[PDB]
């Protein structure tokens, strides 16, 4: 129940993570996570109902979505937890992340096809089934559509924002949630999806296993923000149309509230998380 | 107040737009006659299902970005 920085995994941990992901794919379970995510990002809208994205519940929703996926991994191999990718530190394509023993590298320039690693189409083990176009192979263009991943300095500017979220609770909002999501400001989470390219830049972005590692680090930054701002908490706290309030339940599960997900330590801890310090 | 319609051939593909498990609506885009799901953000910018994290100013820009992303591939409905 410890989530570790990907750069620190041992060879056995990398191997067991990859095998568990591939078994979820083989059994059909993986693709349904891809489909759930796509349905929410295509339905979440700034002027109407919004739950998974562009809204305060962006963070607890992805927290619970990753917990569902981690629990499915652990049904295959109980030793496996989600690692996280600190893209502020591991910011080039020669990061161990992108090695053939882990996620494989960038796509070739003719068609963006990933040619190595366990998820390359040529293995026969990673068909892209849930898709928005006919291509059935994993694609990436690392650093193609945007030059740079966020820097640590940029991350620290966002962590410094004290308010969790602010009306109108959407992509136009000031505050921590929307700056971490990326629709305003220096842009953290959205820009990483754009930087990877390929399916990671689309609504069917969980087709790339790096999705989980990116969101695991986004989720760790929420935890880091909480420790920086012990006096700040989720908002809104009641009666807001179209938005998940603190004690309201969230689709698709319907049985869990943002309130049940604010404290990650109920479910996992990190290899390292600095204490509230001054 | 919706954007104007458009119709052009972009990098060999026909892109069209018109005011109108996915969202509500407002505006429709097509790439070679296949509908491209697009969405408007509060600030007036647009995204699409093939570039869902990268706002562009107009629906034609979103159509063009989809053509660039697809590299000749047909969209699926
Ligand atoms: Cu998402
Ligand atoms: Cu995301
Ligand atoms: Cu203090
Ligand atoms: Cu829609």
């Amino acid at each position: 129940t410890v989530r570790k920085n990907q750069a620190t995994l041992t060879a056995d941990e990398k191997r067991r993570f990859v095998a568990a992901v591939l078994e979820l794919k083989r059994s059909g379970r993986y693709d349904e996570f891809v489909r759930t995510h796509n349905e929410f990002i295509m339905s979440d809208t700034d002027s109407g109902e919004r739950t998974g994205h562009r809204s305060p519940s962006f963070l607890p929703w992805h927290r619970r979505f990753l917990l569902d996926f981690e629990q499915a991994l652990q049904s295959v191999d109980s030793s496996v937890t989600l690692p996280y990718w600190d893209w502020s530190a591991d910011r080039t394509v020669r990061a161990s992340l992108w090695a053939p023993d882990f996620l494989g590298g960038t796509g070739r320039s003719t068609d963006g096809r990933v040619m190595d690693g366990p998820f390359a189409a040529s293995t026969g083990n990673w068909p892209i089934n849930v898709r928005v176009d006919s291509r059935t192979y994993l694609r990436r263009s690392l650093g193609g559509s945007v030059a740079e991943l966020p820097t640590r300095a940029e991350v620290e500017s966002v962590l410094a924002i004290s308010a969790y979220d602010l009306p109108p609770y959407n992509s136009a909002s000031e505050g921590f949630r929307n700056h971490l999501e990326g629709w305003r400001g220096v842009n953290l989470h959205n820009r990483v999806h754009v930087w990877v390219g390929g399916q990671m830049a689309t609504g069917v972005s969980p087709n790339d296993p790096v999705f989980w590692l990116h969101h695991a680090y986004v989720d760790k930054l929420w935890a880091e923000w909480q420790r920086r701002h012990p006096d700040s908490a989720y908002v809104p706290t009641g009666g807001t149309p179209d938005v998940v309030d603190l004690n309201e339940t969230m689709k698709p599960w319907n049985t869990v509230r943002p309130a049940d997900l604010l404290d990650h330590t109920a479910y996992y801890t990190f290899d390292a998380l600095e204490h509230h310090h001054h | 107040a919706a954007p104007e319609s458009f119709d052009e051939v972009y990098k060999g593909r026909r892109i069209q737009g018109r005011p109108a498990h996915e969202h509500g609506g407002g505006y429709e885009v097509f790439v070679d006659g296949v509908q491209l799901h697009v969405m408007r953000n509060a600030d007036g910018s647009w995204i699409s299902v093939v570039s869902h994290y990268d706002p562009v100013p107009t629906p034609r820009a979103a159509a063009r970005a989809a053509v660039d992303e697809l590299q000749g591939a047909p969209l699926l409905p």
